[PDB]
């Protein structure tokens, strides 16, 4: 209903900040940020990859199936007859 | 009731907003810490503040000399008051010496009332209380209490 105040019921809860200005706006971003971004880069990658094979694959493996059958018409029947 | 000259006291009965508050002054050695603590419904927390950024704000720009008076004769009132009686007047000395030494000014606080102005308490205010970090502390159930970025974009006024 109200939105901020009946949602839950919770008790001895405890919760601690400080003001924006009292902290840093890149606190090792760099540094330590980019080991985290490797981490679980690799949950999803095991996952992620596998199909995007398949169709690249299939892609050129039909592109390639496509030409011939195609690019050549002297192919199987050459021009001998 | 709610013909009370106070803002807050004309409201806060008005509406109930809260059940009661006071505002406190302690002063360190170094320090000093000015605000309030207040009691109000669950639901009613929100109104209470934006209600109380109010007062604060408005007096570091618009406030006049006229309600000034009815401060100043109160706390010459009050100061007044508290000095009868023997272990007041005895309790006085020993912070005071610990404080401004032997110093008890009595005449000059009254003299010292005199000095206060317009400018005075609008230049005093301006300094510590518009665009500042204030602090918050709470006590369940707080929940609607806003975040803090709120109270800090509420500190300064917009000129509303």
């Amino acid at each position: 209903g109200r939105q901020f105040g009946h949602l839950t019921r919770v008790r001895h809860v405890i919760t601690y900040s400080l003001s924006p200005f009292e902290q840093r706006a890149f606190p090792h971003y760099f540094s330590k940020g980019i080991p985290n971004v490797l981490r679980r880069t690799r949950a999803c990658i095991l996952r992620v990859a596998p199909p995007f094979v398949a169709f690249y694959l299939v892609y050129t493996w039909g592109t390639q199936e496509f030409e011939k059958s195609k690019r050549k018409n002297p192919a199987a029947y050459e021009n001998d007859r | 009731g709610a013909h009370l000259s106070s803002p807050l006291a004309s409201i806060a009965a008005t509406n109930k907003l809260c059940q009661s508050f006071q505002t406190f002054n302690i002063c360190y050695a170094d320090t000093g810490l000015l605000g309030a603590h207040f009691v109000c419904d669950h639901m009613s927390i929100d109104d209470m503040m934006f209600v109380l950024q109010g007062q604060w704000m408005r007096l570091c720009t618009s406030a006049t000399e006229s309600e000034v008076l009815r401060g100043k004769n109160l706390l010459r009132n009050a100061l007044v008051s508290h000095l009868d009686g023997t272990t007041p007047v005895c309790e006085d000395i020993g912070r005071s010496l610990l404080t401004y030494g032997r110093r008890i000014p009595l005449a000059e606080w009254e003299s010292r009332i005199a000095e206060v102005d317009a400018r005075v308490v609008r230049e005093v205010c301006s300094k510590y209380f518009y665009d500042q970090c204030p602090a918050v502390a709470g006590f369940g159930p707080i929940e609607q209490l806003p975040d803090y970025n709120r109270i800090r974009s509420g500190m300064f006024w917009l000129r509303f």
